[PDB]
């Protein structure tokens, strides 16, 4: 895992190892992670247009590790050449089955719902990055807690707390969508923000923190 | 030697009339592919003034994705993110060579151990792949 | 509505001090003022350039303060893209020579004898295509004698379905008056066909049609016997399938037809106008406080002077943040003090750079800068000052030395100072002072403390024209006008926006029909000097 | 067996009348054809499994486990008959030589 | 709970003696029908 | 709409007309507190003789006609039924629709 961060006006490679691992001592490990060249901030763009891809210059990103990944070489050659493939591996890769977003939002808790789709030409569709991590917990939540075929207990009662709209039955639902997200460890928490009521219609949003 | 540059190349913008101001190009404007097949993207290292009349500006482009699939065909550059009135279209006249992939250190040996291999001669096995060398020498 | 759960996951997130904008975007309708939210929405509804750099960046410019809504408007005279052709002329919806890229067509189905209609719009890779369009409902015969016809007709004075006719033989067996009554919608001349057990009547199956009756098209004398003949209806069509469902819409002039794929014309941003005077005006009512020109011009600065100066006078009470240019030296900035020199506006000098969230980066005119500022001015809790605050600016195109903060600051004009203070983004605010020439006032000089200022004396108008303005009494003396604003003022002291106040300083005088106050009180404000004296023993 | 019960709730179990072109569908009934013709080749195994009706490779395999040897241009059903014969071979007496004959006439 | 809820300062009444005329208004109580649950997060 | 099969105590695996699944339905309805709804419950009909599925959810619901919807498992008896809308044209009021 690792931290984002962005060249400041004349910030020194010093200071960034300094200020977040405590030592200054580290910076040495740390430019390798970056794939950094000698000049390894450096103010100008015009200067970076010498070799862009060894370089960093001010408002560009960098990439830094936890400490405990620091001194392993495989997250040093991985985070060489990766740099904004990153976030895309650590979140994974995976199927996009949200072919008609505007459809699935009409039936849910009805079986027969998601399909595949194609994006690009002559390949099926993949999703990746935090659009992925969304996705999956859209499908766990519109799944009954018992109806995949392995690993069961996975899903929802959400097909069953329909009732009458008084707000203990709101609640139930608050705490068995929160239940719903924070089931994926990926994610640390959920919390509402607000439920609301339209005489036979719920609504309310959830706030949910993934991890870096 | 090739240390995974990234592809780049000169592309060429147009517009309805010429201009009457200066107008700011800034780094990062993404040039994404018109084409719905290619995924590939683009973004401008350095900023660039457009002229106060010039009616057409050429400007380097380089790719967000390393190796050979940042290569592109000619004529895929068609549209750009941040629009204006004023932007007609875009095009790259000439195509994106300068792709490059980077090989291991063994990779970079084996081709100058057969280079140094190869120039010896007055030998057996020397005879032999220089007859091999031509085509239609086989056995 | 079917029952189900169903569940969205939102992209619409990537204080009470409401904030004006001002300045061109290739988009939205012209001289209204749009409220806006999160730029999610406003991404939609303008198009990009310096408005929607400012909007993306007027949010995100700290870390732990940020502008509440915002209040936008385009100044441009935009015409949208429209064309004519058939008897149909072609509107489109957005305003500005983007509009003109979009394209519209009508082909033809020859074998469902239908149209079809086409909407490209690469610029979004918006590209959808409507068929069927024709054939409303069908007409079908079942009896045994010679031949079967109908007709609609429109009467001239109306242009409308004035009757609906179907005959066997050569003698009509039933009516229908279209233009108003129980047939006014196609669901009753359906059940009402089906019941004649001669006849018989069928809708087409691509969802829904079911047009008012009023809308159906001139078809007559067509053999049903022979054929299941469509009713077509076709602009009944484009209403129902291009109402809510386009970029681009039609209005009906008087026979369609096919035509090819056309590029729409006429749309045009507009030159930029003289002056932004009578369009400026039109924020006044939305009840925003702070307000800034997209734009360096002198000329504007010294209409927004003056409109500050209008609405404050009125007792709607307004501020100013206002940034001139690239790179401007000292004289020039001294040169446009000296011409600005009224309160209520506050010159914001440098020039430098920002990142949008998508990579982009930028060369930011100073009226950006003063935008950026501007979001951490409203984005704080009424009275506290940016003084000090980081700015979190990218880069800066830094000139302006330890001695410039003090020739600059001290003839009332904000900078921002380099500053290696490591523990945070590196760039802060050095002060929050005003245009003003003169030190001595601090509600002129000090943004700070006129911002505290302003609401505490709306707030008390407010309250003396609710207990005693609306005139119950002139039965009340000055002494209870004393004992209410020692009371009021006691709710100030205990609820912490003032200081103190010393009750006893109040002093009322009534004059019959009027009364007059005097009063102290002492006004809360930011530290900014600091002062240590360190003494030593033994 | 039954690749279309058996899985995810999810993913779409018939095509969409909506539109003429269904990667999905036509992933699922590519799919769904190869494990079926697998189950009906897995069925159709049944008969190779028992000498009564085994035929081609696998009768050539009981033959020679049975040790008799197919003769060239040998159909399967008189191959069977042959192998059934040889296996209840009589022979030993002199009538029983005799009449041996009969498989060497 | 027979009813969800009701505004007690909405009720008119109209009297002549031979007939008393009366309005009130109710909330009403039924089952859940559409549940629209949104996502956000803060990346 | 639908005519199912249930599995009658005599172990009678009975294919049953619609009229008779209005009873089974008409059952469950009435037993319930006052106020509650069919909406969502599951019945316990083992299969069915029919025609309509996710679309067609749309059409006859929507039109007034009530039917019962499969869902492939975990849910009791994997059959529960989409409404209680009635047969009354105009749908605005819930007083006469639902």
């Amino acid at each position: 895992r690792f931290k984002k961060h962005v060249v400041q006006h004349e910030e020194t490679m010093q200071a960034i190892a300094q200020r977040y691992y405590g030592d200054v001592s580290y910076w040495i490990d740390l430019v390798e992670h970056n794939n950094l060249k000698y000049p390894y901030l450096v103010e100008t763009d015009e200067e970076k247009m010498k070799d862009p891809e060894r370089l960093a210059s001010t408002g560009d990103t960098l990439i830094i590790p936890i400490e405990s990944d620091l001194t392993d070489v495989s997250a040093k050659e991985i985070n060489s050449r990766d740099k904004d493939v990153l976030v895309e591996l650590a979140l994974g890769r995976d199927l996009n089955i949200t072919a008609d977003e505007k459809y699935f939002n009409e039936h849910g808790t009805s079986d027969n719902i998601l399909a595949f789709s194609t994006n690009g030409n002559g390949d099926l569709d993949t999703v990746k990055g935090i659009d992925n991590m969304k996705q999956q917990l859209q499908a766990r939540l519109l799944t009954p807690r018992g109806s995949l075929m392995l690993h069961p207990n996975y899903g929802s009662d959400l097909h069953n707390l329909f009732g009458l709209n008084i707000p203990e039955q709101a609640t139930l639902i608050e705490m068995e969508v929160l239940r719903t997200l924070t089931s994926d460890n990926r994610v640390k928490s959920a919390n509402l923000i607000d439920w609301k009521i339209q005489g036979n219609v719920y609504s309310g949003q959830f706030s949910v923190e993934i991890k870096s | 030697k090739r240390q995974s540059k990234r592809a780049y190349g000169d592309v060429t913008i147009q517009f309805y009339q010429p201009l009457d101001m200066r107008m700011y190009i800034p780094a990062g404007t993404t040039f994404t592919s018109t084409r719905q097949e290619y995924p590939q993207q683009f973004e401008t290292l350095v900023d660039y003034y457009a002229e106060p009349d010039s009616t057409e500006i050429v400007v380097e482009v380089y790719c967000k994705e390393t190796g050979v699939a940042g290569n592109v065909p000619e004529g895929t550059i068609n549209t750009i993110a941040s629009g204006s009135s004023l932007i007609r279209s875009v095009n790259n006249e000439y195509s994106f060579n300068t792709g490059t992939k980077e090989e291991s250190q063994e990779d970079f040996k084996r081709r100058f151990h057969s280079f140094v291999e190869s120039r010896g001669r007055a030998t057996n096995k020397s005879v032999r792949y220089g007859a091999l060398q031509i085509p239609d020498v086989e056995g | 509505t079917r029952p189900h759960a169903s569940i969205e996951v939102d992209t619409s997130g990537i204080s009470e001090k409401v904030f004006c904008l001002i300045g061109q975007a290739e988009g939205g309708e012209p001289n209204t003022v749009y409220e806006l939210r999160n730029y999610s929405q406003a991404k939609r509804l303008f198009r990009s350039g310096e408005l929607l750099d400012a909007i993306e960046l007027a949010w995100g410019s700290n870390p732990n303060y940020t502008a509440g809504r915002i209040l936008a408007m385009r100044i441009e005279d935009a015409k949208p893209a429209s064309a004519e052709i058939g008897g149909l002329k072609i509107t489109s919806k957005i305003y500005g020579n983007v509009a003109n890229n979009i394209q519209v067509g009508l082909e033809k189905n020859t074998l469902s004898d239908s149209l079809r209609l086409r909407v490209i719009f690469q610029d979004d890779r918006f590209n959808e295509v409507y068929d069927n369009i024709g054939n409303i409902f069908t007409i079908k015969y079942k009896g045994e004698e010679a031949n079967a016809t109908f007709s609609v007709e429109h009467d001239e004075e109306t242009q409308k379905a004035s009757r609906l006719v179907l005959k066997v033989g050569d003698q009509e067996v039933k009516s229908y008056d279209l233009t108003g009554g129980a047939y006014d919608y196609t669901n009753a001349i359906i059940t009402d066909i089906n019941q004649l057990p001669d006849f018989e009547a069928k809708l087409s199956p691509f969802g829904d049609k079911n047009l008012e009756s009023s809308k159906l098209d001139k078809i007559e004398n067509a053999n049903i016997k022979d054929k299941a003949v469509y009713v077509k209806a076709v602009f009944g069509d484009l209403e129902k399938q291009t109402a809510y469902n386009g970029i681009v819409s039609f209005e009906q002039l008087k026979t369609i037809e096919p035509f090819e794929l056309t590029k729409l014309k006429g749309g045009t941003n507009g030159e930029p106008p003289a002056t932004w005077a009578d369009k400026l005006d039109k924020f006044a009512h939305e009840g925003g406080y702070y307000i800034v020109p997209l734009s360096s011009k002198q000329s504007v600065h010294a209409e927004v002077a003056s409109f500050v100066k209008e609405r404050s006078d009125a007792g709607e009470p307004m501020r100013a943040i206002v940034g001139g240019g690239f790179n401007e030296s000292k004289e020039q900035l001294f040169g446009r003090q000296a011409s600005l020199s009224n309160p209520r506006v506050s010159l914001v000098a440098n020039s430098g750079t920002f990142v949008m969230d998508d990579g982009r980066k930028n060369h930011v005119p100073a009226y950006m800068v003063a935008v950026a500022l501007g979001g951490l001015a409203s984005g704080l809790e009424i009275g506290e000052s940016i003084t000090f605050k980081p700015l979190r600016v990218s880069s800066l195109d830094q000139i302006y030395e330890s001695i410039d903060l003090d020739e600059l600051n001290e003839n009332g004009i904000i900078s921002i100072e380099f500053v290696r203070n490591r523990t945070n983004t590196f760039f802060r605010i050095v002060d929050d002072v005003t245009t003003f020439n003169d030190k001595s006032d601090p509600v002129k000089a000090e943004m700070a403390v006129g911002e505290a200022n302003d609401f505490l004396v709306s707030e008390l108008k407010v309250q003396l024209e609710d207990q005693f303005i609306g005139t119950r009494t002139i039965n009340t003396s000055a002494s209870i006008i004393k004992d209410f604003i020692q009371s009021y003022l006691g709710r100030k002291k205990r609820d912490n926006e003032i200081q103190d106040f010393p009750a006893e300083d109040v002093q009322v005088i009534v004059e019959g029909n009027e009364a007059r106050i005097s009063m102290t009180v002492y006004p809360i404000r930011s530290f900014k000097k600091i002062s240590v004296s360190l003494v030593y023993k033994q | 067996a039954n690749f279309l019960k058996n899985l995810h709730p999810l993913l779409r179990r018939d095509r969409n009348k909506k539109d003429n072109q269904d990667p999905n569908f036509a992933l699922i009934d590519a799919l769904n054809e190869e494990m079926n013709q697998v189950e009906k080749d897995a069925i159709e195994s049944k008969l190779q499994s028992s000498l009564k009706t085994s035929t081609s490779e696998y009768l050539d395999k009981f033959g020679d486990w049975f040790g008799v040897y197919r003769k060239t241009d040998e159909k399967d059903d008189v191959y069977r008959a042959r192998i059934i014969k040889y296996l209840l071979l009589k022979r030993g007496t002199n009538n029983a030589i005799i009449d041996a004959i009969k498989d060497y006439l």
